[PDB]
């Protein structure tokens, strides 16, 4: 339920708790330029498809 | 800057300045409206000046007056280089969705009148790569940078 | 005071009684120490204080000298058991005055600050242009004295 | 002795060139930090203890010697390797 | 104990043309003038300088002029002209310093007390160095060593001022290269900038080979002991520093997918708009 930053074990019945890098921004804004740089291309083949 | 000369009385009724044979006396100046209000050009004349360009003095003032050995190769490092990667992307995405906007509207309005009527300073070409080129130029001198500097020091 | 200054003026509690015998005994007229700590009730909740004040003290200085540090040396440096100890950092951490983590399977704790990549590698960034400056000045200063003797 | 090499000292060489015990190489380094001779630090779950050292004096012409030849290393690094550099960024350089 | 000092960019270019004034009999290869700045802070500035008929013979090696006569009046000119100016100090050339100038620096102490002189390069002017400026300090001497005068440094640089900066601009005209051209320029800039790093290590290359070798007294108060903090800190530990290089793909991954795919993309619009429009063009030519 994300209350918590942790793991557990079985093999050694163990709490373990961790932190995590919030810095996907960069990451997550990089990919979705793609998004739009794919519905450009598709626009451009379909302009070139109309005439030679 | 400019240096003056005054003439005499006795070509009073006849044409001042009485310059032959050259061509050099249209440039350096036309007369001023400011300046030709006043004296001009019936109480003295304009001349022309140049500079006496000389070296052994030229390059001693020129690489001692702007100059900075070490800065060539510092690193203004990541924490505020790494943010300012992050910023700039982000614009650009809603300028790629604005770039995509243009490109799949696309419609015989005479589209180059269809462009003087959307004109926004905005978008097409203008707004573009030119954003790519900064982000372009900023990470090659970062990374060259770096990797220099692991190559020299040990 | 010049044993409570800083940098633990290398101490030691056991030691800290050995020297103070003679707060309850002599002294040239001795009557506070007797006053403050010599009391009944009052001189052994000031007893356990001056017991907490000097192992509050050798945590700070830990802290400074100390990237990890084991369970069972801790507990011999502050002359008490592992578990007391496992009360005092604890009641100390969720006070958030001293930063500590520990890891209490194996016992090893740490006094780490928590790593980031960017700072780690701001660090390698600074240690070099203080490097590159530094040499600047010295070049620039051996060149001086170079000209100096030569002319003498 | 080991310029920053592998500065990481481990304990036993401490125990055994200052002929001090072992369990009393951690007051002995401490102190040495509380004077500021030296700005390291200490591990203990591997007990080594790690030197940085800002703290100088005279080195004796010998020393000179092992510091010419860490020198000339230094040179034909920097030499050859902006050669390789301007050779090829020739072109865009002017 | 001065900072530093401020070269205004009227001075050096007036030491040049007295050397010119006298270089067609120029064979005594040195110039004695007059500094004249305005003392500010711990940090000094120069403004002007004039200079002063000297005259210096290698034979005796300590006979030689100032004229005082000329420094009262002259000066005096410039402080009636300008109550801003005062005397700082003095000047010569010849960029190796002769014996003669401990017994100028200490007679002129007399006009300012904590006076500096300046030495220009008038003929070098090629790699790394604009001035140089000295200073007298007088202690028991060291901990061990006998007396004496010994020059000391003082670090040195060329400022500006507003309107004298357009002089400089308009003056020069030649090659007016900006800071931007991030690609050409700065690759330059790491050039030339490694190019001074070896040149500062032949320096250091040579001082100890002379001085190991043994020529020179070692100078054990601050000639190596400086050096002695100095050769600790190249730290090139590697496997924690070898996990820096994700951040270079990070600064990599900016470049890759964003900036070589959009540069193409744009192009390709260039080739579709000219190709309507060149053959659109070519049937309605006819």
């Amino acid at each position: 339920d994300k209350k918590f930053h942790g793991i557990l074990d079985q093999g050694e019945g163990v709490l373990i708790i961790f932190d995590e890098p919030p810095v996907d921004k960069t990451y997550e804004a990089a990919l979705e330029t793609i998004q739009n740089m794919s519905k450009v291309v598709d626009s451009l083949y379909n302009k070139a498809k109309k005439l030679t | 800057i400019d240096a003056f000369r005054l003439i005499n009385a006795n070509m009073m009724v006849l044409g001042h300045e009485p310059r032959q044979t050259t061509s050099n006396l249209g440039h350096l100046n036309k007369p001023s409206i400011q300046a030709l209000i006043h004296g001009l050009n019936r109480h003295y004349y304009s001349i022309t000046i140049n500079y006496r360009k000389n070296e052994l003095e030229q390059k001693m003032l020129l690489n001692l007056h702007k100059k900075s050995w070490m800065e060539g190769l510092t690193l203004q490092d990541y924490s505020e280089h790494c943010k300012h990667n992050e910023s700039v992307v982000k614009e650009m995405l809603e300028l790629a969705k604005n770039y995509n906007k243009a490109v799949e509207e696309e419609d015989k309005m005479t589209p180059e009148q269809l462009a003087i009527k959307n004109v926004g300073k905005q978008d097409p070409k203008r707004h573009l790569e030119e954003h790519v080129d900064v982000l372009m130029t900023s990470n090659i001198v970062q990374c060259l940078a770096a990797m220099l500097d692991t190559v020299v020091f040990k | 005071l010049l044993k409570l200054f800083t940098t633990m003026e290398l101490m030691r509690w056991s030691t800290l009684v050995e020297d103070y015998g003679m707060e309850l005994r002599k002294g040239s007229l001795e009557s506070p120490a007797t006053d403050v700590f010599g009391s009944t009730e009052e001189g052994e909740k000031r007893w356990k204080d001056l017991k907490n004040r000097v192992v509050e003290h050798n945590i700070r200085i830990m802290a400074k000298y100390y990237t990890r540090i084991t369970m069972k040396r801790m507990a011999q440096l502050l002359d008490l058991s592992v578990d007391e100890s496992e009360a005092f950092l604890s009641n100390l951490v969720v006070n958030k005055t001293i930063f500590a983590k520990v890891d209490r399977l194996a016992g090893i704790i740490n006094f780490q600050r928590p790593k980031d990549p960017n700072n780690l590698l701001n660090d390698w960034s600074q240690k070099l242009n203080s490097l590159m400056s530094l040499v600047n000045k010295t070049t620039h200063l051996i060149a001086k004295e170079e000209m100096i003797h030569n002319l003498q | 002795t080991r310029p920053a090499n592998h500065r990481q000292l481990t304990f036993e060489e401490i125990a055994k060139s200052a002929k001090i015990t072992v369990n009393e190489v951690e007051l002995l380094v401490m102190k040495a930090l509380s004077v500021g001779l030296v700005k390291g630090s200490i591990d203990e779950v591997d007990k080594r203890v790690h030197m940085t050292w800002v703290q100088p004096r005279v080195l004796d012409l010998q020393q000179i010697k092992g510091m010419k030849d860490r020198l000339e290393f230094w040179c034909t690094d920097v030499k050859s390797m902006e050669m390789l550099v301007e050779h090829q960024a020739h072109d865009i350089l002017t | 104990a001065v900072q530093k000092v401020v070269v205004h960019p009227l001075v050096l270019l007036s030491v040049v043309d007295h050397f010119n004034r006298i270089g067609k009999v120029g064979n005594q290869k040195r110039v004695v003038g007059v500094l004249l700045g305005s003392w500010q802070k711990k940090v000094l500035d120069v403004s002007n300088s004039f200079a002063v008929p000297f005259d210096e013979d290698d034979k005796d090696d300590s006979v030689w002029f100032l004229d005082h006569d000329y420094l009262e009046n002259m000066y005096g000119m410039f402080k009636k002209v300008n109550a801003r100016e005062r005397i700082v100090g003095w000047y010569h050339t010849g960029p190796k310093l002769h014996k003669n100038d401990i017994a100028i620096n200490e007679l002129m102490k007399r006009y300012c007390p904590n006076s500096v002189l300046v030495i220009i390069d008038v003929k070098p002017k090629d790699l790394g160095l604009p001035t140089e400026a000295y200073i007298s300090v007088e202690e028991v001497h060291d901990d061990g060593t006998p007396t004496s005068k010994t020059f000391e440094h003082v670090t040195s640089e060329i400022g500006a001022e507003e309107a004298e900066e357009v002089g400089v601009e308009h003056l020069l005209r030649d090659i007016k290269d900006t800071t931007v051209g991030t690609l050409s320029q700065r690759i330059t800039n790491q050039v030339h900038g490694l190019k001074g790093l070896n040149s500062k290590l032949l320096d250091i290359r040579s001082y100890l080979e002379k001085v190991a070798t043994g020529k020179l007294p070692i100078n054990h108060q601050i000639i190596y002991q400086l050096q002695d903090v100095f050769n600790l800190l190249p730290d090139v530990s590697l496997q924690e520093f070898v996990k820096a290089f994700y951040l270079k793909t990070n600064d990599q991954m900016v470049v890759v997918y964003l900036a070589s795919l959009i540069r193409s993309v744009v192009a390709l619009h260039n080739l579709i708009n000219n190709k309507i429009a060149n053959r659109d063009a070519e049937k309605k030519e006819g």
